[PDB]
């Protein structure tokens, strides 16, 4: 949810229930 | 007594038992007319359809009969909740 | 009114109960109809900078019945909650409130060994054994003094009577001797007065409860549909679950899921193994031959590269070879071939068919599942462990015994009947039944002998 | 017939009727039983894919309108996006049969503007609705032929291994040398008592025999218990004459 930082600083909580790298 | 007989057969009720005297033995006793109604609704029909498929499905020991109890008992309060509803 | 609108308002709630859903069917009817005329909808950079308007028919029509079915919807919504909150809950309560006593009866779980400490809803029912309204809705409400009866002696009474409420158990062994007053009812003034944590708890358990959530969902997104959006065009997706078999095709490609995530992953792993392999070898391919200049060219950022392989090379359907220089150049040919061939090989048919053969493995599980229960519901009596070939010696029998006798109907009328006749009045059979049930043993059932093998020799 | 008969206005009409007349053979018409099997299901997961496709194409409705367009030079007076049906048109027309999903028939999307929000929208587009649901079709009549091939075999053999009449198995017959054949031949076959049958139909009622007339007086009575259904003349003599 950031561009660049977006999967891993911009939401986190989604990126660990699940492991996208586009949203 | 065969009219007799015809007209409460519905409302009679049976099962087999063992206990009390190490061996087998029937029981006779009454059925609701409302229960018997309520018992074949599609709601209910297709929860016991459930049960059946779960039971098995994932099925074993005396577990079986726990759970066989375990619905009859839950279905019982469906009835109750299904008979203070309507009009 | 103050009286009888309340019992207006119960009669409403009583029959709600009744119908619910035909309200969601009517629910689902109403998406199909916002979604159809949201279909006609229209963009201009001039109004009649963006204007989103709505281009009607020629008829005048359409505007309006947005802003009334829209109403309608979230009013529908609402209601469709209220049904589940009146009808679906207490079965679910009825279940907790079961094992709990279970759990406390029959086994010793916060009195003798301890919850486990990792099942959080096997903690939130701890804040709910101190109050009196416990146990609600299930029926054999001496629970307390039977845990007191079995546990309480070699423990401490009173660490049960602070623990599970009974407060003055001392007074509650001898309360019934004084008197009975009748205290006044002066309600809607001092209503506030409940069991707060008994009301707390189980609005979590409803709070946890997925179909309620679901309710919600769908009820706040037709609420927000009122920012005059398209926000109602995705209820219909999964309201469509309410159907039988599509519900059940879902239930299939959900009995495997998991297992086609993690070949996902496998194909993420992959996929970024081989971008490495073009980082560093063939980076003078990736370029869209642009004339004169190249300012795309999608190996030089490694980032850029993997969401080139995952973005175009897998949706190509024919490998990368239609995406790249030809490698007819005589550096590095052969391996460029053997790089595009393995690629497209391994990664397109291996695992797209792994992804198949999944959903269709799915397809056979359920139906050997079905196949399964209705083989060994029809061969046996479901009570005992015998057969059909016993019960066909005599002509016809086995239907007589999965109807007339033991039949697993019978046994649920025979448990109503139980529960709703005295305790005094039982026979001998009746009282040795009630005394088992609360046992919980389950002797009675026969499991291998029915009345038969019993009179074989004698009276067949 | 009618469509023979219309075809004599000097067209071609007789040349749908060969297509559904190939029905008339044996195996192309089991083969379409298979897949007429499962139909039903097969038109529900169309109407789940026509939700999701309509469901992906407000998504591009209201984000990302400046780039389904033609990319004619100087001018797009195409622009299939701005109106809604012809967005829900293009998807359902070109994105399903591209074979590859949208993006081959996109503008590029690495302008800097929702470029990931872009490239996950076509990637989860493709994976979800191509692989899944053409998979899901290919299952299900893969799971078809499964199917009734696993009814050939039941049939087979429910009825190998019993007396169709009885409930007996051939284990009984066969502690007699070759007896299951014999059974099912000699003794009750299921064709002689249709002979039985016409015999009795074509024989007059005054001439019946007690054993005619009581099963003619059961016949019209419609019971069935003439017919054995457990015990067939061997167990009743089995310890005194085998
Ligand atoms: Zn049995
Ligand atoms: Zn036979």
């Amino acid at each position: 949810a950031e561009g660049a930082a977006g999967t891993v600083a911009a939401g986190a909580t989604a990126r660990l229930a699940a492991a996208a790298a586009r949203a | 007594a065969e009219s007799i007989l015809e007209y409460f057969r519905p409302y009679l009720g049976r099962i087999e038992i063992m206990g009390a005297s190490r061996r087998i033995e029937r029981i006779y006793f009454e059925i609701s007319e409302t229960n018997r109604a309520q018992w074949e609704m599609p709601q209910v029909k297709e929860s016991k359809r459930q049960f059946i498929f779960d039971v098995v499905n994932e099925g074993g020991e005396a577990e079986k009969m726990e759970l066989f109890v375990s619905f009859c008992e839950d279905t019982i309060f469906e009835m109750q909740i299904a008979a203070q509803i309507s009009e | 009114f103050t009286g009888e609108l309340e019992v207006q308002r119960v009669k409403f709630l009583n029959y709600l109960s009744r119908n619910f859903y035909t309200l969601r069917f009517l629910a689902l009817f109403l998406a199909f109809a916002i979604n159809f005329i949201l279909l006609f909808y229209k963009v201009s950079d001039s109004p009649p900078n963006m204007v989103y308007y709505f281009l009607e028919e020629s008829t005048g029509y359409m505007e309006p019945a947005l802003w009334c079915l829209s109403l309608l919807h979230t009013l529908v919504a609402f209601l469709c909650i209220i049904g589940y909150n009146c009808l679906k809950v207490p079965l679910v309560i009825f279940k907790r409130e079961k094992e709990l006593a279970r759990k406390l009866e029959f086994d010793g779980l916060y009195i003798t060994e301890q919850p486990g400490d990792d099942d959080v809803k096997g903690q939130w029912d701890r804040l709910v054994l101190n109050t009196p309204s416990f146990p609600s809705n299930y029926w054999d409400k001496f629970v307390k003094r039977k845990v007191l009866d079995k546990h309480g002696d070699i423990f401490g009474r009173e660490r049960i009577a602070e623990l599970l409420g009974m407060d003055l158990a001392s007074l509650e062994i001898t309360a019934h001797n004084e008197r009975k007053p009748d205290p006044p009812p002066g309600l809607l003034t001092w209503l506030m007065s409940i069991d707060v944590k008994y009301q707390i708890w189980k609005f979590g358990v409803i709070f946890t409860d997925n179909s309620f959530l679901y309710l919600g969902w769908y009820m706040v997104m037709s609420l927000l549909g009122h920012y005059n959006n398209f926000f109602f065009a995705a209820h219909l997706l999964d309201i469509a679950m309410g159907v039988k078999t599509l519900r059940t095709i879902l239930s299939s490609v959900t009995h495997n899921g998991k297992q086609l995530v993690m070949t996902v992953g496998l194909l993420a792993v992959v996929v970024y193994l081989y971008t490495v392999v073009a980082f560093n070898f063939f980076r003078k391919f990736y370029n869209k031959s642009e004339d004169e200049d190249e300012p795309d060219m999608k190996c030089d950022d490694m980032m850029t590269c993997y969401l080139f392989h995952m973005y175009v090379g897998v949706r190509a359907g024919g490998g990368i070879g239609d995406e790249i220089e030809d490698p007819a150049g005589d550096e590095y040919e052969l391996y460029r071939v053997v790089f595009d061939i393995t690629f497209f090989f391994f990664v397109i048919v291996i695992l797209l068919a792994i992804i198949q053969g999944l959903i269709i493995d799915a397809f056979g599980e359920l139906r050997d599942q079905q196949e399964q229960v209705k083989e060994d519901m029809e061969t046996k009596c479901f009570i005992c462990g015998i057969g059909s070939d016993y019960f066909d010696t005599t002509p016809h029998g086995f239907e007589t015994h999965t109807l007339e006798e033991h039949n697993l109907a019978n046994y649920m009328f025979f448990l109503m009947y139980l529960i709703n006749k005295d305790e005094t009045e039982h026979t001998g059979q009746e009282s040795y039944v009630w005394k088992m049930y609360q046992e919980r043993c389950w002797d009675f059932f026969p499991a291998g002998d029915c009345f038969r093998k019993q009179y074989e020799d004698q009276l067949s």
